[PDB]
């Protein structure tokens, strides 16, 4: 409830804080079964990139990192795709109620 | 009599279709066992 | 039937076993028991 | 489902006591009830009805109906007593339709009793206050019912 | 003097711990007492031992099977009168059965793809390095020399790839030469299989033998060779009515201008007609099996009930089977409100026909519930073989409607097939 | 294995996909060849995996 721009900011912040930290396959499959296929391959690419930089041409390449997760961030926060993106972000690791207070406010 | 009205699948009544895949997997297992016997 | 040249062409790339929907021929029959010999 | 014989064997050549073949009028068939309809020799009004197919089929239908009736009446461990509406139990305080009038009525769908009211049979020992008010001496003893929650041999104790 | 009720083996103790975990988890059907769990564990261990005994006695009985006609072993199959009436297949019927592929063909295709990709990469590397155009003259074609010698390719393979065996490197050099000459065709190996060296007459000349093999392989895969083979097989009477009708339909699709443009070539106007016939003629590489029909499942989404039908005598016996999946493994079959053991009067030879669609499907009957409604002539007893045939057809059609792949064995057993015999 | 011009993150993503695919195929062949008592054939399949 109440998502002109609240859900957009919630999704970009949660995607940014969930992309640059970990390295797993738990985010690719739930986007794959949700119906979107290209962003699943792109987030698998980003998580494999984070795993490659975690397991072990340095400064010029890494800017592409700050491109592509940003390319994720404005993609899941389009005005039609905030809904399923925030529902999927609610299931795996993101448990916050600072911007989920609007649900209780509309209740 | 004249069983011309009977279908061709009913006259020999070829049953036992479940065993064929088991027989083929057993044949492959016996071929690999024979290959193990010939090497040692 | 009569002897022909079908199937005698070299199959490209040698992948004639992975095609599982291939033509398997007419269904052959096998004896369930060996009959006694005539002589 | 029943596997007894219902139809009569048809009319054909005179059968002989061979394998898979019984004579047309034998004492083994229909309990020997073909003894009324048989001719032992290998007056037209007493000879023509033994050879008619509709007559012998009607006779074996009558005999099978007699067998069905005696087996339905040997099933009866009860009898019908006309009890007034006030003293009857709660399941029979409703409007019970006649036979083949309505859908076969369940006993009590609210109290989880899904059974036909016409097949309900009540015990005699539970209606002694209704059937016998004039005796006052309790002519039938109370029915001993087992304690289902008691630890017995059935429950490994 | 007193037998201990406690579990005596580690297997007994592990099963007792599993039964205790099931009782603490609150599963339906698990007993709450300990003596009942002990009885359960002892009976399961005895069942496992009896299964092992059955497996061992079948292993011993496989070796003493009387495969010949003897004292108690009678043919009686009509093998003397008719001869070989029961079929047998050595191939897995797709997609009902599965046999895993042999490792030799897998490794051969793997190595072939490795060599092809390596040769293509080396050819593209030379194409980038040399700078574009490369014309081959007639004497360069007769000498069979490309832009790279064998020594250069061997030096490149030794420098770039350290871990590389000798014969693998020589095969890589040969495949790079074959790929830089033309696109590679895997045709010389099968011609080496079907044609030996002593037949053509080159026993001491392996190089000319491989040259003739690669020349015949590069001339085999042309369109004209396939067209000539299709015309030869058309002359040898290898077509049915279906191929004749498809050739007629492909001839009717060509207009007159396309006919003139195709008869400008010598072999293309025949090839447009005979493309499907040359696909059929090419063998197990390119001819498909017909196969039984595999339909879609027609199941009620709410109740999970599939509906099948069966008939016998045309008018007398009609049956409709309703089939559902039983998840508690207590499956039972019922015919017109009465269980199957009382409808058919406990006759084994009639109820085995109803069991048979579950048997040929390799399916457990206890995972399915079935009710069969009689729609034909109502009689007080259907304990006969023709009614059981109709029951079998109804149960088989219900199993086909529930699971679609069940049609693959059930049609092969003839259980879905209707005979027309009346009285 | 014959692709090194692609970036290393793409190669590691496809490598993880092939690891998952080989493990799923291994578990599928284990569940498929179990009731046939095909321990030699299953041993060769697991050796190939």
């Amino acid at each position: 409830f109440l998502h002109p721009t609240v859900k957009r900011r919630f999704v970009v912040k949660a995607v940014a804080e969930i992309l640059h930290n970990s390295s797993s396959n738990a985010f690719s499959n739930m986007l794959r079964e949700n119906g979107l296929h290209d962003t699943a391959r792109e987030v698998a690419l980003c998580e494999a990139m984070n795993r490659n930089k975690e397991l072990a041409a340095r400064e010029e390449r890494a800017a592409s990192r700050k491109q592509r997760i940003e390319n994720i961030a404005q993609e899941l926060s389009s005005f039609e795709r905030v809904d399923l993106s925030c529902d999927l972000l609610r299931k795996l690791g993101v448990d916050m109620t600072e911007l989920d207070t609007a649900a209780a406010a509309t209740r | 009599d004249k069983y011309r009205r009977v279908p061709m699948l009913l006259k020999p009544q070829q049953g036992g279709q479940q065993y064929f895949n088991h027989f083929l997997i057993r044949s492959t297992n016996d071929r690999l066992t024979q290959q193990d016997v010939d090497n040692a | 039937g009569q002897k022909s040249l079908m199937g005698a062409l070299p199959a490209p790339y040698g992948d004639a076993e992975f095609f599982r929907g291939r033509y398997r021929g007419p269904p052959v029959a096998r004896p369930v028991v060996s009959l006694p010999t005539l002589h | 489902v029943s596997t007894g014989e219902f139809d009569h064997p048809p009319f054909q050549f005179r059968q002989r006591h061979t394998f898979n073949t019984t004579p047309l009028h034998d004492a083994n068939r229909f309990g020997g009830r073909t003894a009324y309809l048989r001719e032992i020799g290998p007056k037209k009004q007493g000879r023509r009805f033994k050879k008619d197919p509709r007559t012998v089929q009607f006779n074996v239908d009558v005999w099978c109906a007699q067998q069905t009736l005696r087996k339905r009446w040997k099933q009866r461990d009860w009898e019908v007593i006309e009890i007034p509406f006030r003293l009857v139990p709660r399941e029979q305080q409703r409007v019970i339709p006649e036979l083949y009038t309505d859908i076969p009525q369940m006993t009590d769908p609210a109290r989880n009793d899904f059974s036909n009211i016409r097949n309900k049979v009540y015990d005699r020992e539970e209606l002694q206050g209704v059937l016998f008010p004039a005796a006052g001496a309790m002519l039938y003893p109370p029915l001993q019912r087992v304690d289902k929650q008691a630890m017995t041999l059935d429950k490994y104790l | 003097m007193q037998k201990l009720l406690s579990p005596r083996t580690a297997r007994h103790a592990r099963l007792f711990r599993l039964a205790g975990k099931l009782a603490d988890s609150g599963s339906p059907g698990v007993p709450k007492s300990d003596g009942e769990r002990l009885v359960w564990v002892n009976s399961h261990v005895r069942r496992d031992k009896d299964i092992s005994l059955s497996q061992e006695e079948e292993r011993i009985r496989e070796l003493m099977m009387p495969l010949e006609v003897g004292e108690n072993s009678f043919a009686a199959n009509g093998q003397a009168t008719h001869g070989n009436l029961f079929y047998f297949r050595e191939y897995p019927m797709y997609p009902g059965e599965y046999v895993p592929a042999e490792h030799n063909t897998l490794s051969s295709l793997r190595d072939e793809l490795r060599l092809d990709l390596t040769a293509q990469s080396l050819k593209e590397a030379w194409m980038r390095v040399s700078g574009g155009v490369y014309f081959q003259s007639v004497d360069e074609y007769y000498a069979s020399v490309d832009g790279l010698d064998a020594e250069q390719i061997g030096e490149v393979l030794a420098a770039l790839f350290p871990e590389l065996n000798c014969y693998e490197a020589q095969a890589l050099v040969q495949r790079t030469l074959e790929c830089i000459s033309r696109p590679v065709s895997a045709a010389s190996r099968q011609l080496s299989r079907t044609i030996t060296a002593e037949a053509v007459g080159l026993d001491n000349a392996p190089g000319h033998y491989t040259n003739f093999l690669e020349w015949m392989g590069r001339l085999t895969e042309t369109r004209a060779f396939k067209t000539e083979h299709a015309l030869f097989e058309f002359s040898r009477r290898k077509f049915n009515r279906d191929d004749v009708r498809v050739m007629f339909e492909n001839y009717r699709l060509m207009s007159k201008a396309t006919l003139l443009a195709d008869s400008a070539d010598s072999y293309s106007h025949f090839y447009t007609v005979l493309k499907d016939f040359a696909r059929k003629v090419a063998g197990e590489d390119s001819r498909h099996q017909i196969g039984v029909r595999i339909d879609e499942a027609e199941v009620d989404p709410e109740t999970g009930i599939a509906v099948g039908r069966g008939c016998a005598d045309g008018e007398k016996y009609h049956f409709t089977a309703l089939l559902r999946e039983n998840r508690d493994h207590n499956g039972i079959i019922t015919v017109m409100g009465k269980p199957l053991s009382l409808v058919l009067d406990n006759k084994a030879w009639l109820m085995e026909m109803v069991l048979m669609p579950f048997d040929e499907a390799n399916l457990d009957y206890r995972d399915f519930d079935a009710h069969i409604v009689s729609e034909g002539h109502a009689m007080p007893s259907i304990a006969n073989e023709i009614a059981a045939f109709a029951l079998r057809m109804a149960v088989a059609n219900a199993l086909v409607k529930l699971i679609p792949l069940t049609r693959i064995p059930l049609k092969k057993s003839g259980l879905l097939s209707v005979d027309r015999r009346r009285e | 294995s014959h692709s090194a011009s692609m970036p290393e993150e793409w190669r590691e993503a496809r490598r993880l996909q092939l690891v998952e695919l080989y493990n799923n195929l291994a578990m599928e062949e284990v569940e498929r060849l179990a009731p046939h008592r095909a321990d030699r054939l299953l041993k060769e399949q697991m050796k190939r995996f």
